[PDB]
């Protein structure tokens, strides 16, 4: 029967089906009642997801007419051997999603309860990951920033620098012309401004190398956040979806309109 | 790059009032000044030099005249100051330095560079540095259509000029809605013709009883009809003198459109006002027009075998990887997944390389794909992530993405890719579970601290390039019932995300030909094709060739990350350049700017498209502007938004002082709520108040927030910062309520005040997207014949989480207005005495039904009494839509489409005119009618907006980031079911919501 049949998934959707279905090989299929209310076969070929219609006509199947098989167990069951290469060219209906393989906890009360735990754990790993990422990007952002301001640092020192090389082109002249005409004085007096200059660009140099350091750290605990992020994202999606596991079959058990 | 800070220096918000500046004179010498923060550079300039001649070697200056002055700005950028009437604290430096040099090169140039630049947010002079030929080549080669549109803005100089800056604000049929015709007496319009009359400034009002399909000029004419059959000809000259402008705003009637085809006339007529226009002459207007030159840049100025000849099956190689971020005590190995994609379509299984350790990241590793080289189509792409396996509980393994990229198998010229390759990998989208990211960006990330991947492409002894339309179109002509009919029409109208079998793309790829006949089949038919075959995608070429056009609702689906195709793509833009009303340009301006993002090269016809439109209609330039800038710090769209604004920028005329202004005023709102945010985030409202007006009151604050363009609304002319009625918001994030005078002349037929909130902190974007949708929903509605009157005010998204929100005046919410379940009937009979009083209740009945039907269908956000609010008027007004779609599944896996506005008995009390058994009345009957209308009516326009939440899914947005979040609108408006069982299936919604009452 096709009731007891474990690829057949009665009412289930094509955005489940899809997730069933991602990452598997060729020749991955599973039955289904159609997108209306009459099956639909899902199978897996080139990377995609192939929906093809399960035709039925006075107690007859098949997926063009003639329509040749007596049942849907019979079809999926001849094409489970035979293969779809001969109809349109390719695969055949090898890896079934079973329905049976995937863990029935006794009773009602005993569900709920530890849905109740999974639900729990699952909201306090969400707002674990969720604080996680407001820091992922809050870091991600910051740093950023610093990397822009290294570069405006590095431009400032371009400027200051040009600018001693300035002092030194013209000065040296002028203070030849200044020993001559024994004006020690103004000599004192270039020689004042320089070293004011420079004392600027060292003040200039080291708030780079603070800004520089700031950002060592900083990448390094960017790197630490997402080794962090890349551990509790895996665990986070299969946590919620034991969860909504739990939330499917206190609904298929209970009272259903 | 953009400036990290919104202060006045870098770590500094504000400049204290006087600050030290140390100036680099051109002697060598170095001079601290004490700046007063505000002085303009023309006196800093002239207070150093004054100075200069106590220090030494001031013998080598030259007038201060001959120079200006030079520094680092905060986009680390060695920006020189020719505008010296520019103060010291609007100048984004990094330090407080200022170095004088003599002013070298292209002066006119270097300042439009700077005006571009600062538009942008970006210094010009970054997209110079690129090496990629590509970003080049579009620099030089979009110039054309620059060129293009100020030529024709140039034809008929005064009025092409006028019908850029102040295009029609037309709708896209001049045929009224029946519904709306009966609101004319015996089909006319009474509109008021108001003249301010030289030499004394008063008034005067020319009542006019005229036919509403009068184009101005006849509005013109029978204006002077009245004022003043011997004088038919002094009309017939005297016409061509004056033009009609709309009461309170920069609004101009200035093409031959019946009057009621415009929309301030259509809405005057609806909401049954008075159209007060003022006449105005040509000559008045023409003046103030200036002429506007584009000019050529500086970089404007400066400097085989095909792919069906490879006889072999497509190969990459897999080199190395530099880091990855991830512990070892967690996972076990790392590899690169691979993916070759049409779109979002694998053209072949995905391959995988094999397990290494993270800590040795090589593979040298062949990876073979079922795909022939000559098989590849055109958009073929590789899409390829590093993930982490560990597979430590259970058989079960867990695989999760550390870092994607994804490479165009061809570059923007056809050559097929060759030899080796560096990319540098993007960080996984939040929320994006799966392991590739096709809908992702093509290209390396910028950021080069980033895991680097080295790939080797083959070599075939010469350069492949992908074949030439003829040869492709020789090898289509190679390689060639009534209950038929019938199945063609059914799919043809199936909404764009329905199911289709492979006996339906059998049957549609088999019947190719016959199509032709209903052309609204295209994009079905188009995922009939085989794209992993040569043969068929040839044949399709042949067929989209000659295709006939299509609607352009119907076009943009082809512009998704669904088609990929270059032909498809260019069949797409040509129905838009045909058949698309700048209405409804302006109206999906959101998504086409979108899709933009889906494009695999920077030069494409849809750039094209809409730059041109942007450039020959100021309205749509404006948002074009606004939508691409609020996307500049978004490092995976930076680029090629920078560049497409930059071509914006150099043509978009005078508009860009405009622009200028906005984004000057904008930053400086910024600066000011940056410092609420952080520096006095633990402050008291009065004295957070205190703070505010002091800042305000400011003459450089003055300057750049008083008399610039409203950022939502070109038209809306924003006056003088009324301070007084300036307030920050109790709430969340802590809006800036703002409030300027409307500088309009009879600005009192209006409004006076024009009211906007300035959030920042939330991202506006899904906001934005709700309204816009909400929008689209009324037109549907209006032009149906329903008068479901909502209140879609405007909400604009200016950058990284900040954005402007239309304030809604005379608006209360329903908690505030409980201050007893009779209290908001009360109110609102208190507030509409007397007769009005069937107006206002029509009025909240209407708004009810379509807030009631639109927040159903797109699942907003749960609504409260302080999410809904209610006009004077009657009108009902929702705010705050932060989520939409299936939000609510992931946090709690509930499978259930809600009702998020359950009518209270305080709705339906207000329905019933304060009736007891309230769901038993006439007046609610007709309530469930007008929704039962409404849904309906957008259950007809489905496909309208599957496709624009489809054209969507690369922005960002937290609630759609897949076509599973749009499967959430396929279960409200029950799509898989008939109109009968849809209209059923609402029904019993509303029946379990509001615990019965809705009768068939
Ligand atoms: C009478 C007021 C009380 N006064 C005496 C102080 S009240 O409290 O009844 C009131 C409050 C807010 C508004 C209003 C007007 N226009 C708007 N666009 C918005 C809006 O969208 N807000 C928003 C908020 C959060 C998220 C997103 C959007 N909110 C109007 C009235």
């Amino acid at each position: 029967s096709l009731q007891d049949a474990e690829w057949y998934w009665g009412d289930i959707s094509r955005e489940e089906v899809n997730e069933k279905l991602r990452d598997t090989a060729d020749g991955t299929f599973l039955v289904r009642d159609a997108s209306t209310k009459d099956y639909t076969l899902t199978l897996r070929k080139g990377g995609n997801n192939k929906l093809i219609k399960i035709f039925h006509r006075d107690g007859k199947y098949g997926f063009s007419d003639p329509l040749t098989f007596s049942s849907v167990v019979e079809l999926i069951n001849h094409y489970r051997n035979e293969s779809l290469a001969q109809y349109n060219p390719d695969v055949k209906l090898l890896y079934p999603v079973s329905k049976y393989q995937q863990d029935k906890e006794d009773n009602i009360e005993a569900v709920g309860k530890k849905l109740h735990e999974y639900n729990t754990q699952f909201q306090e790993k969400s707002r674990e990951y969720d604080r996680l990422y407001e820091e992922y990007t809050r870091t991600s952002q910051e740093i950023q920033m610093k990397r822009t301001a290294i570069e405006a640092f590095n431009e400032t020192i371009k400027i200051f620098e040009e600018q001693c090389q300035t002092q030194e082109r013209y000065s040296k002249e002028y203070i030849e012309k200044f020993k001559r005409e024994g004006n020690e004085k103004e000599i004192q007096r270039i020689m004042h401004n320089y070293d004011k200059l420079k004392s600027r660009i060292s003040e200039i140099i080291d708030s780079r190398r603070r800004l520089e350091e700031d950002l060592k750290k900083q990448a390094a605990e960017y790197r630490e956040i997402d080794k962090r992020m890349n551990s509790i994202k895996p665990d986070l999606i299969q946590l919620r979806k034991t969860r909504d596991q739990y939330l499917m079959w206190l609904t298929q058990k209970g009272v259903r309109q | 790059p953009p400036r990290p800070s919104s202060g006045e220096l870098w770590g500094i918000h504000l400049m204290p009032p006087r600050i030290l500046v140390e100036c680099l004179l051109p002697n060598g010498m170095i001079v601290t000044l004490e700046c007063l923060r505000e002085a303009t550079l023309i006196t800093i300039k002239h207070e150093l030099f004054k100075e200069a001649r106590k220090y030494p070697l001031h013998q080598l200056l030259q007038d201060e005249s001959s120079y200006i002055f030079v520094s680092v700005t905060q986009e680390a950028e060695r920006e020189e100051f020719f505008d010296e009437t520019r103060r010291l604290c609007d100048l984004r430096l990094f330090q407080p330095f200022l170095k004088v040099i003599e002013p070298v090169g292209n002066r006119e140039e270097k300042i439009l560079n700077r005006e571009i630049g600062f538009a942008i947010g970006m210094p010009v002079c970054e997209f110079d540095m690129v090496k990629d030929p590509e970003v080049q080549d579009f620099r030089r080669n979009i110039l054309n259509v620059c060129k293009e549109a100020v030529d024709l803005r140039d034809l008929n100089s005064p009025h092409s000029r006028a019908m850029y800056v102040y295009p029609p604000n037309v709708e896209s049929s001049p045929e009224l809605p029946k519904h709306i015709y009966n609101k004319l007496d015996k089909g006319q319009i009474i509109v008021v013709i108001w003249v301010i009359v030289s030499p004394n400034n008063d008034k005067q009002k020319y009542t006019l009883k005229i036919n509403h399909d009068c184009v101005p000029e006849q509005v013109i004419a029978e204006a002077i009809r009245k004022k003043t059959e011997q004088l038919k000809l002094c009309v017939l000259e005297y016409q061509g003198k004056y033009i009609l402008k709309v009461c309170g705003c920069d609004e101009y009637f200035l093409e031959k459109y019946p009057l009621s085809q415009y929309k301030y006339i259509r809405s005057c007529i609806m909401l049954g006002r008075m159209p007060n226009l003022m006449l105005m002459a040509k000559e008045s207007l023409y003046s103030q027009l200036p002429m506007d030159c584009f000019t050529m840049p500086s970089y404007s100025r400066r400097i085989t075998k095909s792919l069906w000849v490879i006889n072999s099956a497509l190969r990459i190689k897999i080199l190395c990887a530099t880091y990855v971020n991830v512990n070892i005590r967690d996972i076990d190995k790392i590899y690169v997944r691979t993916g070759i994609y049409h779109g979002g379509e694998p053209l072949c299984d995905n391959v995988n390389t094999q397990r290494v350790p993270c800590s040795n990241p090589r593979w040298n590793e062949w990876l073979n794909y079922d795909i022939y080289i000559p098989d590849l189509p055109r958009a073929a792409r590789l899409c390829l992530s590093i993930c982490s396996v560990k597979g430590r509980k259970g058989a079960k393994e867990e695989h999760c993405p550390l870092a994607w990229g994804n490479i165009n198998l061809f570059d923007y010229t056809d050559t097929l890719v060759s030899g080796k390759m560096a990319l540098n990998l993007w960080p996984v989208p939040h929320g994006l579970e799966d392991l590739l990211n096709p809908i992702g960006v093509t290209g390396s990330n910028p950021n080069k601290e980033t895991p680097c991947l080295e790939l080797e492409f083959d070599w075939f002894s010469s350069v492949v390039k992908f074949p030439d339309m003829s040869v492709i179109e020789e090898h289509a002509n190679w390689s060639v019932r009534e209950n038929d009919k019938e199945q063609l029409k059914a799919i043809s109208t199936r909404d764009p995300l329905s199911e289709i079998t492979e006996q339906e793309k059998d049957f549609l790829w088999s019947h190719r030909h016959y199509c032709v006949t209903i052309p609204e089949i295209l994009p079905k038919l188009l995922l009939s094709v085989k794209w992993n075959s040569r043969d068929e995608v040839a044949q399709m070429y042949c067929l989209v060739k000659d295709w006939p056009p299509i609607k352009p609702e119907q076009a943009m689906e082809l512009l998704d990350c669904n088609y990929p195709d270059p032909m498809v793509r260019g069949f797409a833009v040509r129905c838009l350049e045909k058949y698309l009303t700048d209405d409804k340009l302006s109206q999906y301006l959101i998504q086409l700017v979108q899709v933009l993002k889906y494009e695999q090269y920077l030069d494409n016809l849809l750039v094209r498209f809409l730059l041109k439109k942007a450039l020959t209609n100021q309205r749509i330039g404006h948002f074009f502007f606004w939508h691409l800038k609020s996307e500049m710090h978004n490092k995976t769209v930076s680029q090629r938004f920078g560049l497409l604004l930059e071509s914006y920028c150099r043509a978009c005329g005078m508009y860009l002082k405009h622009l200028n202004r906005q984004v000057e005023a904008m930053e400086k709102l910024i600066n000011l709520t940056d410092i609420l945010k952080q520096e006095k985030k633990d402050e008291t409202q009065k004295v957070q108040m205190k703070f505010l007006v002091e800042q305000m009151r400011r003459p450089d604050f003055m300057d750049a927030l008083q008399g610039f363009l409203s950022p939502l609304n070109p038209a809306h002319q924003l006056g003088n910062l009324r301070l007084e009625e300036c307030e920050i918001m109790s709430s969340a994030k802590r809006p800036l309520k703002l409030n300027w005078e409307n500088p309009d002349i009879m600005s009192e037929l209006l409004f006076q005040n024009n009211i906007i909130m300035f959030k920042n902190g939330d991202d506006l974007r899904q906001d934005m997207l709700t309204l816009q949708i909400i929008r689209i929903m009324e037109n549907i509605w209006q032009n149906q014949g329903l008068d479901l009157r909502m209140l879609p005010y405007g909400c604009l998204s200016i950058g990284d989480c900040v954005g402007l929100i239309e304030w809604v005046r005379n608006s209360h919410t329903i908690m505030q207005i409980q201050c007893n379940s009779h209290t908001l009937h009360q109110w609102l009979k208190d507030k509409n005495k007397g007769e009005i009083y069937d107006a206002a209740i029509d009025l909240f009945t209407r708004s009810c039904a379509g807030y009631c039907v639109a927040t159903f269908i797109l699942g907003i956000g749960d609504r409260h009494n302080s999410n809904i609010m209610v006009k004077d008027d009657g009108q009902l007004v929702h705010i705050d839509f932060g989520h939409f779609l299936d939000h609510k599944k992931k946090k709690f896996g509930y499978k259930r489409e809600r009702v998020p506005f359950v009518l209270t008995q305080d709705f339906l009390i207000v329905i019933s005119k304060g009736a007891q058994e309230c769901t038993k009345t006439r007046e609610f009957e007709r309530f469930q009618e007008m929704c039962y209308k409404a849904y309906l009516a957008i259950r007809q326009h489905a496909n309208l907006f599957i496709n624009l939440f489809s054209m969507m899914l690369g922005s960002g947005m937290p609630e759609l980031q897949s076509f599973d979040d749009i499967a959430y609108i396929r279960k409200t408006l029950a799509l898989d079911k008939t109109e009968q069982e849809a209209l059923e299936y609402f029904m019993k919604q509303m029946n379990d919501a509001h615990h019965g009452g809705w009768t068939t």
